[PDB]
């Protein structure tokens, strides 16, 4: 049974301060007794700018009830730094919050601030934790953005070794093996292979990358993630579309991977993004009428949800 | 008007093919296809002259949705505590939805809205998610509070606009405290950095006449570098230093409808600003391509997904659908700079809203993510905002902007903001007044094109017209921004 804080000897010196939104506010929330009581005393604590262990305990009680309470998270981080608290202990507490399904922009940002301030010489154990944490939701947007930040921040400090980058690509390849439709993992591959400042750009790496892309398409011909990655790849490096057309043409009915001689089952043709590739390759050949004919078929037959967009592309050919 | 916007009921519905390669993504996609297609099969085609006997009628249940929103003006159950730091969003979702639905609040209730929000305003600058004695200011509640005051306030002594005007300098100082050298903003003291903050800040700074050069420096570069290889935009970009002038910027996650909306809208607001070589360009063609590729197939009802290989969801009607006119205008400017059918299926999006996103009839009302999900204030607001964009053909009109320039009175205005750094303001009055004229004239440049209306299911489904970029009615935007620029 609940003991109000006015009855606790540890809080007897503190006069709580009521929430002030006026006499008849709109969108009022029917707070539990526990939540109102804690915020009443938090208002008093924040008003007197008290930095103490009891204030720290109070912030944890509050964010457990409302993990999105950015003001209380802000106060909690200033408590940790003012008291010189163990930031590694706080990281373990955050691991529990994720386990108990306490999550928000605010918890993820709190974790970032901890890693920034700890500034480990090697962030490998945090990288591995993030990998494991993707098990209940392999597309968690906050988690993927945080992983990008972690590698970017600690690479600026010079603390990501070549072996670490190599095992990160190994892990990414396994994520896409388990689900080739995970667009978050495709985005991570782009960082690892293309956009990060330390990435290699050579004749071999471009060949390797195109092989991986084309193999992925031949495994899942209708996977939009692989088509977008292919188009982004060619555009980013200013590579022509025509030399690759042999691998794409079978979906529109050299040594780079080709489609299976019988295509896999459940692969109805044509693949609309294959047609888009063909049209754009026609445009690359200045064959605007051939491109316009392909756009017209996308508009009226093969991708009718986008009939207007493909008609717009058709008209541009004139 | 509908030759290139085929109805979902007129197209063959087929599942996303498997290529004989099962995965967790495809499991969820197929289950969602079953959910949505079954509800369409039970619902009469909204395009029929006589609604079919035995099937559900898809008409917009405006009175049910009004009653769903009404709890906002009484109280919310204790489970809403998860939104205790987002109460201005609860206001905005409610009062903008009521505007769209055509339902007026009486003056006493509007005054309560105004008074509640002014209790969230800190003297040192900005609105928080709740009372200023409880929560610190935050860029996102600041947008929601400012837009809500545009919807519910007025120019009298109790109307709240007078209070906002007096807060202009402090709000500006809050914005400059949030500013990072690379062009990002923290959303609050010690808070995260992403394009939601940039969007919310630029909307408010545009509306209140508090834009300066020091506020905007590098903001265009931060946003441009959020664009991904897919053509949409991520939450943020990372500045790598040389060893305010990074060697390069790299996007930090996937293209997402919410961040693509914020980035396109931010970039569009910056194109009004007369600074040299500003804003840094984006790839508008790729953003338009990404936008249209997110509209789902007939089997999933023609709603929008928020990112590649995820599920359709009614709230992306606003985030992705509402970005379409912005991307269109940027593409048009690029084409013009080098020297019409709808760009997304305006009919199918309405069908998703009417058939799949409304709560089942005779119930709580409200609109929702998908069948099987409880409705909430957020999906109610964003479903209806996207529905408005689909019903009304919106474009940014150069002749309207020109007419606005011709009527602008630069000798009227509130006091210039005082920059935090000595040389952080405009160079002189000629340049400041030219900036005010361009920013005001372009903010008021969106029009509904006559004869472009498409109301699926009949005129009783029509809702009011929202504005791209701001997401408030034009009849709210015009007197509000005119108040702060002293125009009439
Ligand atoms: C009534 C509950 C609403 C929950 C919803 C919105 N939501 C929010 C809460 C407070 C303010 C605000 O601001 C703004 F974005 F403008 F609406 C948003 C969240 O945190 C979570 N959401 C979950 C969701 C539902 N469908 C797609 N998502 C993903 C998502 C994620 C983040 C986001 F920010 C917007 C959407
Ligand atoms: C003005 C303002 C605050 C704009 C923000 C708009 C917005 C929708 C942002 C989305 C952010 C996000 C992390 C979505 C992923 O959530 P999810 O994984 O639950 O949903 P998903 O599967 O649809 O991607
Ligand atoms: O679905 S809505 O349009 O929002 C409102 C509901 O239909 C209410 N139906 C009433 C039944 C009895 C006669 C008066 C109407
Ligand atoms: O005078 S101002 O700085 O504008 C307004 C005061 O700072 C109030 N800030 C709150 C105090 C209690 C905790 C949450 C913030
Ligand atoms: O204005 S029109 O588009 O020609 C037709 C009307 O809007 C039809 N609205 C229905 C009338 C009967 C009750 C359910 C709604
Ligand atoms: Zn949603």
């Amino acid at each position: 049974t609940y003991i109000p804080m006015s009855q606790r000897r540890s809080w007897a010196d503190v006069k709580p301060i009521m929430q002030d939104d006026g006499p008849n506010p709109v969108v009022p929330i029917m707070y539990s007794e526990e939540y109102k009581d804690a915020m009443d005393y938090f208002r008093a604590i924040a008003a007197k700018e008290e930095k103490s262990e009891r204030a720290l305990e109070l912030t944890e009680i509050i964010v457990r009830m409302n993990p999105a309470h950015y003001t209380v998270w802000q106060y909690r981080f200033s408590l940790l730094t003012s008291l010189n608290k163990s930031l590694e202990d706080e990281l373990r507490l955050m691991n529990e919050f994720a386990v108990q399904n306490l999550k928000s922009y605010q918890v993820w940002h709190h974790r970032l601030l901890l890693l920034d301030r700890i500034s480990p010489q090697d962030p490998v154990s945090e990288i591995e934790y993030i990998h494991g944490s993707l098990l209940p939701d392999p597309k968690n947007y906050h988690t993927w953005a945080y992983l990008h930040w972690l590698y970017s921040h600690f690479s600026t400090l010079g603390r990501i070794s070549e072996a670490q980058w190599g095992s990160e690509l190994d892990w990414c390849n396994e994520m896409l093996r388990v689900d080739g439709r995970n667009n978050s993992a495709w985005g991570w591959r782009w960082y690892l292979r293309v956009s990060r400042p330390g990435a290699e750009t050579s004749s071999r790496s471009l060949q390797d990358e195109l092989i991986y892309i084309l193999k992925s398409i031949h495994l899942i011909p209708h996977n939009v993630s692989a088509w977008n990655y292919l188009r982004g790849f060619l555009k980013h490096f200013s590579l022509p579309l025509v030399p690759i057309l042999p691998a794409i043409l079978p979906y529109t009915a050299f040594g780079f991977p080709m489609p299976s001689d019988p295509l896999p089952e459940d692969t109805p043709l044509p693949v609309p993004l294959a047609l888009e590739y063909l049209a754009d390759s026609f445009i690359e050949q200045n064959r605007v009428d051939d491109a316009a004919k392909v756009f017209e078929k996308l508009s009226s037959e093969y991708d009718q949800m986008r009939a207007g967009y493909w008609e717009f592309r058709r008209r541009e050919c004139a | 008007a509908t030759e290139f916007t085929p109805s979902v009921y007129s197209l063959v519905s087929k599942p996303l093919p498997s290529n004989s390669r099962p995965s967790a993504t495809l499991d969820e996609q197929a289950e969602t296809e079953d959910l949505i297609s079954q509800l369409f099969d039970l619902t009469a085609d909204p395009n029929a002259l006589v609604s079919e006997h035995g099937k559900r009628y898809s008409g917009l249940r405006k009175q049910e949705h009004t009653q769903f929103l009404a709890s906002s003006f009484f109280q919310l159950p204790g489970k809403f505590v998860s939104l205790d730091a987002s109460r201005p969003w609860l206001v905005f979702w409610t009062v903008h939805s009521l505007d769209l639905l055509g339902v007026a609040l009486d003056q006493g209730t509007k005054d309560r809205v105004v008074s509640t929000l002014l209790h969230f305003l800190s003297p040192k600058g900005g609105f928080g998610g709740g009372p200023a004695n409880s929560q610190i200011p935050h860029l996102l509640p600041t947008y929601a509070s400012v837009c809500s005051l545009a919807i519910a306030g007025n120019d009298s002594s109790t109307g709240g606009w007078k209070d906002l005007a007096a807060a202009r300098q402090s709000i500006y100082e809050f914005f400059m405290r949030c500013k990072r050298p690379d062009g990002g903003f923290v959303v609050c003291e010690g808070g995260e950095v992403d394009v939601r903050g940039t969007y919310c800040l630029l909307v408010v700074a545009t509306l209140l006449d508090i834009i300066t050069p020091e506020l905007l420096h590098n903001v265009d570069k931060f946003v441009s570098a959020c664009q991904t290889y897919e053509g949409g935009f991520a939450c943020a970009s990372f500045p790598f230093p040389s060893v305010s002038e990074p060697s390069c910027r790299v996007s930090m996650a996937e293209a997402h409808g919410g961040y693509t909306s914020c980035s396109l809208n931010s970039h569009f607001l910056l194109t009004s600003v007369p600074l040299p070589s500003f804003p840094l360009s984006i790839d508008a063609n790729a953003a338009l391509r990404w936008t249209v590729l997110q509209q789902g197939e007939p089997i999933e009802g023609g709603g929008f997904r928020g990112r590649t290989n995820k599920l359709v969801d009614g709230c992306y009607s606003w985030w992705v659908g509402g970005g379409a006119p912005v991307a269109e205008e940027l593409v048009r400017r690029e084409k013009s700079r080098k020297v019409i059918p709808p760009i997304f299926n305006r009919v199918a999006l309405q069908e998703f809203t009417l058939v799949a996103a409304q709560q089942d009839p005779g119930s709580t009302g409200g609109l929702r993510d998908k069948p099987g999900k409880r409705p909430d204030q957020y999906h109610t607001c964003n479903n209806l905002s996207g529905l408005s964009i689909a019903q009304h053909k919106m474009s940014h009109s150069p002749s309207t902007v020109s007419s606005n320039r011709l009527k602008f009175d630069a000798s009227k205005g509130l006091p210039a903001v005082k920059p935090v750094a000595p040389g952080g303001g405009w160079k002189n009055e000629d340049e400041r007044q030219n900036a005010r004229r361009e920013i005001w004239a372009n903010a008021l440049g969106w029009i509904e094109e006559e004869g472009g209306e498409i109301i699926v299911g009949g005129k009783d489904n029509r809702i009011n017209t929202t504005t791209p970029v701001f997401n408030i009615l034009g009849l709210r935007l015009k007197p509000f921004i005119n108040y702060f620029y002293c125009q009439e």
